[PDB]
């Protein structure tokens, strides 16, 4: 605990029942956790059911274009009011006793309310709804739930990181289009993936040779790793060039590049234009992750992926992998982008395949009693006396907020675990019980 | 499904006709023989041999299935598959195993593609059969974890090319919403 | 906990590991829990093996007609002495070392007792038996086990409820015939089913439309719900008529109706006869349930009744094994039995078209109980109470209802409330504590059918 | 088993004779083609069509299995089955799904009835076959729970009616004592 | 030592050395049809546990072998425990095993399991000897016993040698078990 | 707990989660636990991966003939550095970030050590290795690991038991040959198996009649059961004869009998030769067991012995993974090794016809230990003791028995009692505490 603050990681944290139980009452009870994107429910009545651990939420679009999240639970005796993953409905009938709800949450049918309950005085039906998520918010159409009714806002949480998030999720005034997710279960602790994507450039050469060798791609250490607010990420150094040349060198068409400049600040442009750093992977604490890459086409073309590390146990995660692309991108661009997506990340991704082998194998060592005796070293970038190996990038070298460096390092992992430890020491969230029907 | 797939534009549109062939029909016997020989190939991870039995315009597709209400008129994730492959991508996938630097499959899984319920249809084009099969993949790796099952149905389009049948389309209906396997570094 | 006593239910009680462990040490350590019926072991040497949670018991019939329950364990080094679910044997050999036991429990073979143990001073063989259940009893041939060796008697426990239990299980001086069980695993908390059958009329229209729509059935709010002692139940209001008319209207033959009058008291008759309430579902604390229904018959528009007895055996906080039985009066015509069973198969149990949907509801509620939201919700079970605690409708009077306990008409949630009040009373009892038996340092049960 | 079943009085008593037919015997090939077509029906939950391939005197029976000692001379719950159906009951079961108010199957399961080990017998009546199969049902529903297997053997009696075979008897030997599925809102 | 598994098997010295030639027969070829009919009839015997009947379909020079599998690196040149098998049987051992069941004192199988040998993926080969076929199959065993424990699967592949004697009979069986660590209480069955 | 000390056993100890969690921090944190034999990795570069519970260890032979155990973990972020069960390699590459290790454990490649870590001041590479097991030792080529860094030596631990161990594991100056294991999960508590092999003769007639009846074998009470140090065992009484007559009566060849006399002591010989006790089954605390039997051979009426070493690896309170090995002297005739193995396969292991019925017994007992009745039952393990604590029969004298420790004849439960006594002694030890290693310092 004092060890994590020194970049030394107790080995047993990736496979310990007690730490998982604790995480659930701290990390996952107090954080903004992703569930869905707006673009997945475009029409009125459209809905997805998505989970925050084991709690089931309906995220649906109402008939004024607004978006709601409702705890997936009939108000009577708790049956799930919606047992499909997604679909389109203007209402949800409960089959247990036939209470019905508009898709904005408002109750409609409550049979024999008068004769049985004794009207309002027996049960409150006037202006009732399916329970709202404890806290709901979004950014760039990305919808988050927080289980703490007193959390700060999403914007406040994300802080300076919104600057980076924008590269992945706001490339046009049109908004984002996300599809999926592919969903599969892996025997790896939720944290290991979060860390990897946070700032693991080091692994890429070794883990992913198979993918260079097969000629799928066209200086790795030259990339910047940045951290700002509660998230951080990796980037690639691009050859010299202007904003447009560099955007184009990576696979963006000209009109896409032009649309990007409408929504990105001068400051957000300079990171690509002057500094020459293009987003690669990123994590947001705790379990949200992004990857952006541009393989060779069957020229190169970029794809984006958004993914949730949904924790099942101390040693099991559900990966929810999404494809995303800007909505105004050419239809041909969308198809090629998705093709690269399928081939690189997700349930069939040839990168992910090997990444998950690494993580799964780590989780295995964390299982034993040896693990409860090792601190692993995550201090790359730091000397024994605490002095930095290399220097912070200056404001001339790097124009984005937070702190940045070049070279292989373990700064980001160290900060993610630092957040993990600050959260693990918070007191248990306490919330007064709701009495449904009062 | 092949028509709804994002990358299905170039895919063969031939479809079945009539009722299933009898089980002594030569064209059924060939289709069956093909599918059992594939199984032996996929068990041994002879991906190169396998890849030579696949036409150059293959569409190999396995959408993500999603649990939905009865009159919703779809049961797959709109615009998202597990596999959506042409001949290029399938070969680059196999090329990867060929490097022997695909870490997640060294050591190799132990694989058993069980194939059952085979039946064959004449199509609306000359040298083409449609073949339905059910495939249950059993998979074990290492000495700790329990084995995984994968259950699925398949519709295949076989095409005659010389004295040999070849796979022109594959649609895989997977029987799970959420997959319980570490990866799909295999083929179905 | 104070919340339950107000009819507000902490959502998490249906999927909580700690509460399950607690239940195990209270509810399932102190209650009479059903294992079997006598009619399942009619001849000498007949036996079923049945489980109180994870404890295995041989229920067997001796060669004098009497019934024994024996813990399924060899007295030497603990191997189960009978590894089948049922059969017929006049003794059980243990294959580890070859100790052998008559089917009434008494030890026969103990190899090398004299040479190896050193006789009686080494190990006590004289008059040893397989271990008796801690407590064993029965009523109308339904056999219960109770793990508290100082429990009250079954009859004391069941109290006034036996009045209603007789409707389901004593229709003749001949006794009952129960067959089964069908056994399957559901991912639903044991409690939800018990509460459903205890007094959920409200569900029936919605959950079971499919079954009406397909014309398998020939005023639901008009039924009475009743509670006496540790159990409660649902009933149907019947058209005006006498006892024979109303029994007949529901599918009993006339000689069946007559045989019933031989065993039911004037009061038990009057509830059907005068009050016009025919038993439907019922639960007994904690995990025993009944259902009695009369669907339309295959070849025509007559109706014919069937009975099911079921145990909700709890596996975890979120799993139950349903043990569903069929039951019919032993003196019923052979043609009546076949039709009654047919209806049973269609309606309840492993292939039941009602149970299918009921189990959906329960499994789905167990699902919401899993999460952290459910630890912050009190579900409402106050139907029949206003906010100031006053009743919505009135008790039925003695003129309107001739059976013991209390009863109302209308949809309500009084019986669920009373089932959960009991659960709570049990959950606060101290851990049962029992001195350990040092093996080596049974009263036949009279039939009741 | 059909003779011990409580509701089996009206059931066909035709039994097998000889050894099994060869696998090119027309009659074997018909029987096989039938079981595989049923499978695709039961997978697609086409219960009406399925029901039209069932004789009006069907006995459809699946007893409860119970673990018993070797010389006990039975291995089923006396007088208790899972299924003991005639045409009337089977059709009312199907009628129920047709309503679309069978909640436990909306949304639907995902089913795959794997049929294997098919072998055919001549019988002691004219237009009648006895067909042995093994059936493994894989079933997944929703996005949380693990899938379920149901293993069984079946003896079927097929009957010739026009240019078509139909199911006159089915006895299902389920391979479990305690079922691990939510329900049997399916068919085997 | 050799390069079949049968040849590497410690007790495989007396085993028939006949091997496959050609590609697989067509599925209407009489010899294939026989092979198929054989493996399915076996399956029904092994389900019913008719181990005496089953044994009469087994030549007197049978080698019945299922080596331990071990997870190994890609170019290690092996994947079985050197000199260790689950089963390595001749006719004598196989019959003495069956004799055991026949005594009815094989306690671990009284009561009996419930067995379903699923056989699939059958395909046949001509050999380099006269009255001999090579038959590959996949066999999935489903097994359930009692009223508490979940059921077990066992997945494997088989290479068989069939030999004409009047009827076809089993002369060699090599079982490729798909698990390293087995998940079954015992192997008081046959594959 | 006091109950065990009186030979009365709380039935719940074979299916209790809490007792398992406790066993793990005591028994399995402080015992010498078997992982492998030397003969399983004869060449340079040969390796097996074996587990102490859930801890994975590479056992490999270096290119000087020496043997090492290495925690199966790359020193950077945790990835297992060898994901196969066995093989032959001269080094192990980690696929995460490409650190590589010589098979003796010494790190080789550490990419960008200079540029990215800042050399030795950032991370210690100079003379780093894969972490050694907390404690490693061996005896007769049998390699043990102990999780306690301050354990006594394997020899101090085994004590007088080495005397018996030798019969199983040192029959020649050549050494032992062991093959396997067969591995399979059973739903029985690790403890039951160990007790059985430790001192259960009583079971044999009943459990294994099937194997007598099918004529597979050519006075059971006449066998001796012995206990010495942390182990004990069972034996068969042989007919009158000399050491060579008795060794041969049991299927050993004359030249094998002669090679035995080169490595057994006069005393070790006298137990077979004069006392006429020949090893059957044995256990070493906590989870190591042996069996030695001589069934009839296939073609006729001679007999030939086999040896099995097995590890009861615990998975949970109610699950064990049996690792069964076959073992035979390296110098035995090639025909002898084949027959010995054949008997092995038929008798014990994944297809053993003895083991089948033994495991049934143990699994059944595990079943009753699950319920709430089991937390109210003391099973009786007092056979050989009367009610006032006096012995049923007498100890064997030094004249009747020449091996160390104590012995008797007749069916008894003395060895089960002592095993469980040991178990209780270990359960009461305090939790092992060990300072954390900071890898890279
Ligand atoms: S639970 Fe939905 S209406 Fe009762
Ligand atoms: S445990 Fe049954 S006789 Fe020994
Ligand atoms: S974990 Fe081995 S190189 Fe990083
Ligand atoms: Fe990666
Ligand atoms: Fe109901
Ligand atoms: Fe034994």
């Amino acid at each position: 605990m004092e060890d994590i603050r020194r970049g030394m990681i107790p080995a047993h944290i990736y496979n310990d029942k007690e730490i998982f139980e604790r995480e659930k009452a701290t990390v996952f009870s107090r954080s903004w956790l992703f569930v869905a994107h707006e673009s997945e429910v475009p029409q009125a009545g459209d809905y997805v059911v998505r989970r925050v651990l084991e709690d089931s939420f309906i995220i649906s679009r109402d008939s004024k274009g607004g978006i709601r999240a409702m705890f997936n639970m009939c108000l009577h005796r708790g049956m799930q009011v919606c047992r499909a993953e997604m679909g389109n409905a203007s209402n949800f009938r409960c089959p247990y006793h036939g209470w019905s709800y508009r898709n904005d949450g408002r109750i409609i049918g409550l049979p024999f309310h008068e004769e049985a309950y004794g009207g309002e005085e027996g049960f409150k039906k006037k202006g009732q709804t399916l329970l709202p998520a404890p806290n709901l918010d979004s950014y760039n159409g990305m919808i988050f739930i927080n289980m703490d009714p007193n959390a700060e806002s999403l914007s406040d949480y994300l802080g300076d990181f919104k600057f980076y998030l924008d590269y992945y999720t706001k490339q046009s005034e049109s908004g984002l289009e996300v599809r999926g997710p592919q969903r599969w279960r892996v025997k790896a602790n939720w944290k290991i993936g979060a860390e990897n994507f946070a700032g693991d450039m080091y692994h890429t050469p070794q883990t992913h040779t198979s993918v260079v060798e097969i000629g799928l791609f066209r200086k790795r250490k030259d990339g910047a790793t940045y951290w700002a607010g509660p998230g951080g990420g990796t980037t690639y150094k691009l050859p010299d060039g202007t904003f447009d040349e560099r955007m184009q060198y990576v696979g963006y068409t000209a009109e896409m590049t032009d649309r990007a400049k409408e929504v990105w600040s001068d400051e957000q442009q300079r990171v690509i234009g002057a500094d020459g750093f293009m987003i690669s992977a990123a994590s947001v604490f705790p379990n949200l992750s992004f990857v952006h890459n541009w393989p060779k086409v069957e020229d190169v073309l970029p794809f984006i992926s958004i993914r949730l590390w949904q924790p099942i146990s101390e040693n099991e995660t559900e990966v929810l992998s999404f494809f995303a692309v800007d909505r105004s991108a050419p239809e041909e661009f969308k198809k090629k982008s998705y093709k690269a997506y399928l081939m690189c990340f997700g349930s069939t991704g040839m990168f992910e395949q090997d990444d998950v082998e690494n993580w799964v194998s780590l989780t295995n060592t964390s299982a034993g009693s040896m693990a409860r005796r090792l601190l692993l070293n995550s201090r790359m970038g730091l000397l024994e006396d605490g002095t930095r190996v290399s220097d912070e990038l200056t404001a001339d070298e790097f124009h984005g907020p937070g702190t940045a460096q070049v070279g292989y390092n373990e700064a980001n992992q160290r900060k993610l675990l630092e957040m993990w430890a600050d959260y693990l020491e918070k007191p248990a969230l306490e919330v007064g019980p709701t009495s449904v029907g009062t | 499904y092949s028509e709804q797939a994002v990358l299905g534009d170039h895919a063969s549109r031939v479809t079945r006709t009539g009722t299933p062939l009898r089980f002594d029909d030569r064209r059924h016997l060939d289709a069956h023989q093909f599918l059992i020989d594939e199984a032996y190939l996929l068990d041994a991870q002879e991906y190169q041999t396998w890849l030579d039995n696949i036409t150059d315009d293959i569409h190999y597709l396995m959408p993500v299935r999603v649990t939905t209400a009865l009159n919703s008129g779809f049961d797959t994730s709109p615009g998202m598959a597990h596999f959506d492959e042409n001949k290029y991508s399938l070969s680059r996938r196999v090329a990867r195993f060929v490097t022997e630097h695909a870490w997640t499959e060294d050591p190799p899984s132990r694989l058993r593609h069980y194939i059952t319920n085979i039946r064959t249809f004449l199509t609306d084009a000359e040298d083409h059969l449609v073949v339905e099969s059910a495939e249950l993949l059993f998979r074990s790796r290492g000495d700790v974890n329990e084995s995984a099952l994968v259950s699925c149905g398949r519709e295949d389009l076989l095409r005659r090319v010389g004295d040999e049948w070849k796979l022109a389309r594959r649609t895989i209906f997977v029987d799970e919403s959420v997959m319980r396997m570490q990866n799909l570094a295999v083929f179905l």
